[PDB]
């Protein structure tokens, strides 16, 4: 919606324009409007907080039920402490090249993450 | 005096809001040809800018130290459809060359304004305001107290002693404290 | 012909385990150990108020290790913006054979309290930490005392400044300071 | 280096902005608007004064509530500890 958002700017743009024109060419019973106000003010702030706790509380929910396929806080910490540290040249954290006591020849790890539509996946980071 | 003061201010207050319109405009020109990877915090933040600043400034000069409303009366310049040349460089927006068959649907500042006459009439089907009136006045003054109880109640060990380790380092050598 | 460096320091008690947690893991391969000393301190003067350094503080683990002393002393000028240095020196012993011939040349002893600790290898350097403890005769600072030892020829020098970059590996609370 | 230092002023200036955001909301403290006190105009200024909550109190609460789990999210990844410093039964 960019080019009907960027004509409503453009509208709105106008009006405010010709009003100031406007004012700067002139220059030289129950209805209770408060209340329905406040209370159409009320119920569309929990109109979107209860969007935002859907959002989050309700989406983000799979792993704290039950276990599932989630590489979110599941599968790197796993393959973390399963075989090397932590390090960051862009993101890549422990190769395997037995640097320990190799002294033949060096080689990094380009390992990270990826998405895929499927079941049951991991982020299948990528001699070879 | 105070009608001057108040002329200058409208006038730079428009100014401003004519440059925001203008960063506004670019911006969303800008969100056009790169219409990929554009975030929705990006816009908001964007719309939130543009609103803001005029909103403000649209409400300071209209609520605040403004004489009573009953003596100043509204009254134009002149409404003359005149293409003039040295006259469309003065309204900075619209009104540049005034129409012929532009009077019916075009006086009326391009009335946008829609939902007003359904929310009268929506509120005209309920016709006790007094029970409301108290509570919306409870509950501000629970707002007020939270407020004033959160902006009240908003206003490194050590392991690396220096004369410790100068006393080791001098015992390491020196018999002075070591024997 | 030889020449050794130091960037010695301390550290509180409580916090040691986080602190060799990490000391571990900087530039040792695996399997972290430790090792009981002895300290048999000596002492060879009379004549110009100029001992030597007889500090044979040696382990007192399993026998077949020798006892034996090393040179630590003297100061000399240089070290252009560089931490602790002496020209030094080594020497091994036979076991008890020192103290021996120490005895017969007419020497006697400095201090007798010892301190136990841990060790950490280093690449081209190595790191000691201990904690002083307080014995009798026939058995004290409370503060675990580190330090960064490494020996090598005159060479180049170079290796100082890969020092100092352990240096900043050891940010939270250590730092080099010298004695005086 | 000192990169440790970035994070925890970013993570500050989010939980800043988070708890500005939670107390934005009570701009309406001092009255209720009990009476019509609008002098210039009542139908299109002061009723609208909560009519045009979209450019007013939705235009922050946008904002407002989707900083925290993006903020808990980052801390989480761009720190993700891992770090016992010593792999107490990794060992093992």
């Amino acid at each position: 919606w960019p080019w009907d958002s960027v004509r409503n700017n453009l509208r709105s743009a106008l009006t405010e324009m010709c009003v100031l024109y406007d004012v700067l060419s002139i220059v030289r019973s129950p209805q209770t409007l408060q209340l329905i106000s406040k209370k159409k003010s009320l119920a569309g702030a929990a109109q979107i907080l209860l969007k935002g706790a859907e959002r989050l509380t309700k989406s983000v929910a799979e792993n704290q039920e039950n276990k599932l396929q989630r590489d979110f806080n599941s599968e790197l910490l796993r393959l973390r402490q399963h075989w090397k540290l932590r390090k960051v040249g862009d993101k890549i954290l422990g190769d395997l090249s037995y640097r320990s006591a190799g002294s033949l020849f060096p080689h990094h790890g380009t390992f990270e993450v990826i998405k895929n539509t499927d079941i049951d996946l991991d982020k299948k980071i990528p001699l070879e | 005096r105070e009608e001057k003061q108040l002329e200058a201010s409208l006038d730079a207050l428009l100014n401003q809001v004519a440059d925001l319109k203008n960063s506004l405009g670019s911006f969303i020109y800008k969100l056009e040809n790169e219409y990929d990877r554009l975030t929705w915090p990006s816009v908001l933040d964007s719309f939130a800018l543009l609103s803001g600043q005029l909103n403000t400034l649209n409400k300071v000069l209209k609520h605040e130290k403004t004489p009573l409303f009953r003596n100043q009366v509204i009254i134009p310049l002149v409404l003359s459809p005149d293409r003039d040349e040295d006259l469309m460089r003065q309204t900075e927006g619209r009104v540049p060359v005034f129409s012929h068959e532009v009077v019916p649907d075009h006086l009326r500042t391009k009335p946008d304004p829609e939902v007003e006459e359904q929310e009268k009439q929506l509120t005209t089907d309920a016709a006790g305001a007094d029970a409301a009136q108290k509570q919306i006045q409870s509950l501000n003054k629970m707002c007020s107290n939270l407020l004033e109880k959160i902006s009240k109640e908003e206003r490194n060990k050590q392991t690396f002693n220096p004369g410790d380790t100068n006393a080791l380092v001098a015992a390491v050598a020196f018999g002075k404290g070591l024997s | 012909n030889m020449m050794e460096y130091l960037l010695q320091g301390s550290v509180l008690d409580h916090s040691l385990e986080s602190l060799i947690h990490r000391l571990r893991g900087l530039c040792d391969n695996m399997e972290p150990e430790t090792f009981l000393d002895h300290e048999m301190v000596f002492l060879l003067k009379g004549q110009q108020a100029s001992p030597f350094v007889l500090r044979a503080r040696r382990s007192m683990d399993r026998a077949g290790a020798p006892w034996h002393l090393r040179y630590l002393g003297q100061p000399e000028m240089g070290d252009k913006n560089r931490h602790a240095l002496v020209r030094n020196c080594v020497d091994i012993a036979t076991s008890e054979n020192l103290t021996d011939f120490l005895m017969e040349m007419g020497f006697r002893m400095d201090h007798e309290f010892v301190a136990k600790g841990h060790l950490f290898r280093k690449g081209i350097m190595k790191v000691v930490v201990y904690k002083i403890f307080r014995i009798l005769v026939p058995g004290l600072s409370l503060s675990y005392l580190v330090e960064l030892s490494v020996v090598a020829p005159a060479g180049q020098d170079m290796v100082s400044d890969d020092m100092r970059n352990f240096a900043e590996q050891l940010k939270p609370l250590v730092h080099l300071e010298k004695i005086d | 280096q000192s990169k440790e230092t970035l994070l925890q002023s970013y993570n500050k200036r989010l939980k800043d902005d988070i708890k500005s955001i939670m107390d934005n909301f009570t701009e309406i403290i001092k009255t209720a608007k009990i009476e019509d006190e609008t002098q210039v105009s009542r139908a299109t200024q002061g009723e609208q004064d909560n009519y045009e909550m979209h450019v007013r109190a939705a235009n922050i609460v946008r904002a407002g509530e989707s900083l925290m789990k993006l903020v808990s999210d980052l801390k989480q990844f761009l720190i993700l500890n891992d770090f016992p410093s010593v792999n107490e039964a990794i060992d093992q």
